[PDB]
């Protein structure tokens, strides 16, 4: 099934945990493919991708060259196909290439329908551009990652979410009075919250720095036990396609 | 693409008095 | 003086260091004018404006109305100009109105010509559009908000951040040696980093819900005497 | 727009960040 994973806004932890489900995933059998759709291009760093590897599936594009060559083996049963770095004209001029990917959707559609991967996650962006869009719509399944707090709150009353998608808090921690408030108050009102989530953990923090998805950097981290109760929740619910 | 699905119909009430911006979405 | 700020990712507190700071701005006697230039909307929800509340300066240009009638007095030293609430069609269809709003520019521009404000104050969102370029364009200085953590490191070695911008840490907690580790890293590497930084502070995660400024709803707390810090500074580095 | 100035000349000179450079592969990796 392709899964995307999507924060409510910047910062929530979206592709740490697309790493980490990624890792999880593929401890469990699974062959997996996750792909990075954030101009950022962050999502590598995950997987000790160096810094300087330029080469990811937009790149790719952009150079006229084949997207496919841009992958990379992490495991026997994990892949990883990094966005690639822009340079600064390239950032800060968006019109010049977020309508020349367009390509990536017939070969992740094509990817999908040749079975050589049980899971394609998809770490996407907060943006509301037409690529983003597009990889939406190959998805069976997503999530939109939040924090609790004011801000996540608010939008959860404003903004759209993807169809369907269920509500994943990541970063939580009890203590405070008024992020407990907001907690307690989506439990009896947020009905596409899932039931388990991932709490603040500086195994999260860390496993960036030390390159590594939280579940091969710290396995019995609480954070690590947690996105492997997601992984097993995946399997069990969002296994079937569109 | 939808709002998210959210249903507001005991200690919520205290939640609710304690922060004006949760009393506003919730009414 | 005009003042931009911008995280160099989201969520880093952009909006909430701006209302505080212009809060303080104005208990340090200074007039203020504060721009939501987020296509989010959140800024006008530190000032007490009800959520129902949908007009705004960009709500107003894409209606075909006069922006300038979109502003809203919250003190007698501080006011608010609202971005506006899109539908959700509009969130979702940005190149349908990114274009349409570059009047913005040039309006900001007679303001900041006639002086009537003494600060105003930008909250940007981190996007690339023209209208955020134009408006960093009219800013006399920038800060960029950041939070120490290892997304916010990278990012300091790949992405441009506004020319003369410097860098303000939000959220700085206890607990984290990774955090303190690139803290320590920082101290000694990054050049633009500002002396003084506003931590993980339960002020300001209830001064949204309360729907104030952390200053005005809590003088006393911990992050609002650092955001006074702040502004004290601003005063004496940014006021030309 | 420019990348942030970033110095990391200094770096190797006390020993509580040689300590953090020898944990982190991300923080080596940029000052290197
Ligand atoms: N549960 C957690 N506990 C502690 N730290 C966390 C947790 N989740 C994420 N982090 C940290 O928060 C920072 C941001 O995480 P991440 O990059 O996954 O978020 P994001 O939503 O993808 O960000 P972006 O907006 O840049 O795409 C990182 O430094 C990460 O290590
Ligand atoms: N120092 C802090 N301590 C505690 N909570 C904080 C702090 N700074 C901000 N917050 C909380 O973090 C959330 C996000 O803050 P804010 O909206 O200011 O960030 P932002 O960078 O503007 O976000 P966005 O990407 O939505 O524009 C809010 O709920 C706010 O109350
Ligand atoms: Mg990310
Ligand atoms: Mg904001």
């Amino acid at each position: 099934a392709v899964l995307g994973l999507q924060g409510v806004r910047g910062g929530v932890g979206t592709t740490t945990i697309t790493a980490a489900l990624a890792w999880s995933l593929q401890m469990l059998g699974e062959n997996v493919l996750v792909v990075d759709a954030c101009p950022d291009n962050l999502l590598r760093l995950s997987f000790n991708v160096d810094f300087t590897h330029r080469q990811g599936w937009a790149r790719a594009m952009l150079d006229g060259q084949d997207w496919r060559d841009a992958g990379l083996r992490y495991t026997s049963q994990l892949d990883l196909l990094p966005f690639g770095q822009l340079s600064i004209e390239e950032q800060e001029n968006p019109q010049h290439w977020q309508t020349r990917l367009s390509d990536i959707c017939s070969g992740l559609q094509q990817l999908k329908a040749s079975g050589r991967y049980q899971w394609i996650l998809i770490d996407l962006p907060r943006d509301a551009s037409q690529i983003t869009h597009q990889l939406l719509s190959l998805c069976d399944h997503s999530l939109a990652i939040v924090n609790v707090d004011a801000n996540c709150h608010i939008r959860l009353h404003q903004q759209a979410l993807p169809d369907g998608a269920h509500i994943l808090i990541n970063n939580f921690r009890i203590g405070s009075q008024v992020q407990d408030d907001i907690y307690q108050l989506w439990l009896q009102s947020q009905r596409r919250l899932l039931p388990m989530l991932i709490h603040r953990d500086e195994a999260m923090a860390e496993c960036l720095a030390a390159k590594q998805p939280v579940g091969e950097y710290r396995s019995d981290a609480l954070a690590a036990e947690e996105i492997l109760t997601l992984a097993n929740w995946c399997l069990l619910n969002y296994s079937g396609l569109k | 693409f939808s709002l998210p699905d959210i249903d507001y119909a005991e200690q919520l009430a205290a939640a609710l008095k304690r922060w004006p911006l949760l009393a506003e979405f919730a009414q």
